[PDB]
């Protein structure tokens, strides 16, 4: 007994390859700059086609993606942290520990402190004279 | 609609509905691990938790009807459902709960997956950790 | 190995047969799989025929529970 979602899914989930043998009704066209599974006829953002993960039940999406040359840094548009995590560079300084070992903003100057030319008010606020 | 929120001060509840990985007791709204059914402990509060079909083998006979688990339960066959999943009224069904139903539940793009979630955000946007 | 010295084995080869076989690399026919008699003198027909426990009980592969 399956439940009835997964009789048109593109995948049987019933073993004997039964689950998909009469339904078809692949009549719908996903959308652009996105990616429609070959099997079972889904919709996934086109990052997802070509990832370490699998998305779609047919795992089309990784049936067709190279080896994407696994060694190389990632961007150095981003940043790395401790934890081996890479993040856009805009926010290794903001109030946000964006990685969790917080690596991006142990180095920054911690003061948020108003210029000369303002007034400053205790809430993390700066006026205008 | 009344300001106060008060016009929905009597409106109806829903079940207890205790998580799948979890059994509830009849009659009392009252949860009880899935590990203390079929172990001679009166766990629920009338003795409403044990009986000697906790040896009637149900499960063998076809998977006692259930796409996932079948335990041996107080009242015959007893089926549970995974993490992330939910049980229908059918006592038998186990269906996958669409998190992206809730509103909010990620930023931007939601996309269902069997017992699982996967999110999105647009171009100029990134996802967090 | 009936002598632990195994003299009994030790000497002779063994005649082949293919129908179905037994743990000690025993031969018998194919009915002969699943009838309850004992085919095989280790009784390796038997042992994997039918489960011998309830669900109170656990089963162990020697055909114990
Ligand atoms: C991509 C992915 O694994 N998404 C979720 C995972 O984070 C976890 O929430 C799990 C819970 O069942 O469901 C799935
Ligand atoms: C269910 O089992 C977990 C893990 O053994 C335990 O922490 C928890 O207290 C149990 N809950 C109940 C209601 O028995
Ligand atoms: C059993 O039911 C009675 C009412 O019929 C209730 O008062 C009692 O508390 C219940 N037993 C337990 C252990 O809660
Ligand atoms: C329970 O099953 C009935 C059909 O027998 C269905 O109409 C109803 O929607 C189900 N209840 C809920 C809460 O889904
Ligand atoms: C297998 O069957 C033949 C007769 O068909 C019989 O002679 C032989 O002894 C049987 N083998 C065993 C191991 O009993
Ligand atoms: C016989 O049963 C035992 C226990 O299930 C198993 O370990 C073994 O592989 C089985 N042998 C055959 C030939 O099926
Ligand atoms: C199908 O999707 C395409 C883009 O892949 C267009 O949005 C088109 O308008 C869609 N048509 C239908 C009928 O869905
Ligand atoms: C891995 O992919 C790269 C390109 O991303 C090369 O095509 C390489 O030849 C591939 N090798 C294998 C074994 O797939
Ligand atoms: C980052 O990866 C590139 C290849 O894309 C080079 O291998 C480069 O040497 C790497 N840099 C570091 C510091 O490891
Ligand atoms: C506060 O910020 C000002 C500029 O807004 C300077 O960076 C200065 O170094 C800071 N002063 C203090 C007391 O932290
Ligand atoms: C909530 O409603 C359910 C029926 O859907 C039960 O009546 C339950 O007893 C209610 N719980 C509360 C607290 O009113
Ligand atoms: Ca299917
Ligand atoms: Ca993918
Ligand atoms: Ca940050
Ligand atoms: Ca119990
Ligand atoms: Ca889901
Ligand atoms: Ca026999």
């Amino acid at each position: 007994c399956v439940p009835s979602i997964f009789r048109c899914d593109g995948v049987d989930d019933c073993h004997d390859n039964s689950d998909e043998h009469q339904c078809g009704a692949l009549n719908n066209t996903c959308s652009s700059s996105a990616f429609t599974c070959v099997h079972g006829g889904q919709c996934i953002p086109g990052q997802w086609r070509c990832d370490k993960q699998n998305d779609c039940l047919d795992g089309s999406d990784e049936q067709n993606c190279p080896t994407r040359s696994p060694s190389s840094t990632c961007p150095p548009t981003s940043f790395t942290c401790d934890n081996h995590m890479c993040i856009p560079k805009e926010w290794v300084c903001d109030t946000d520990n964006d990685c969790s070992d917080g690596s991006d903003e142990k180095n920054c100057q911690a003061s948020g402190t108003c210029h000369p030319t303002q007034f400053r008010c205790p809430d993390h606020r700066c006026i205008s004279p | 609609d009344c300001r106060d929120m008060s016009d929905e001060k009597d409106c109806p509840t829903q079940p207890f509905h205790c998580p799948s990985s979890q059994w509830q007791c009849p009659g009392y709204s009252i949860c009880v691990n899935l590990s203390a059914l079929c172990d001679g402990v009166f766990d629920c509060p009338n003795g409403t938790d044990e009986s000697p079909l906790c040896n009637q083998d149900s499960c063998l006979h076809f998977n006692g009807g259930c796409t996932h688990r079948c335990i041996q339960g107080p009242f015959g066959a007893t089926c549970v459902c995974p993490i992330g999943y939910q049980l229908a009224n059918d006592t038998k069904t186990c269906e996958d709960v669409n998190e992206c139903d809730i509103p909010g539940f990620c930023s931007q793009h939601c996309v269902n997956m069997r017992g699982s979630f996967r999110c999105a955000c647009d171009p100029e946007y990134t996802l967090e950790s | 190995s009936d002598c632990p010295d195994g003299s009994d084995e030790r000497n002779c080869y063994y005649p082949t047969c293919d129908q179905l076989t037994c743990a000690n690399g025993a031969c018998y026919n194919t009915s002969q799989k699943c009838d309850h008699k004992v085919d095989c003198r280790d009784s390796s027909d038997e042992a994997n025929c039918t489960t011998l426990c309830s669900q109170k009980e656990f089963q162990c592969g020697s055909g114990e529970c």
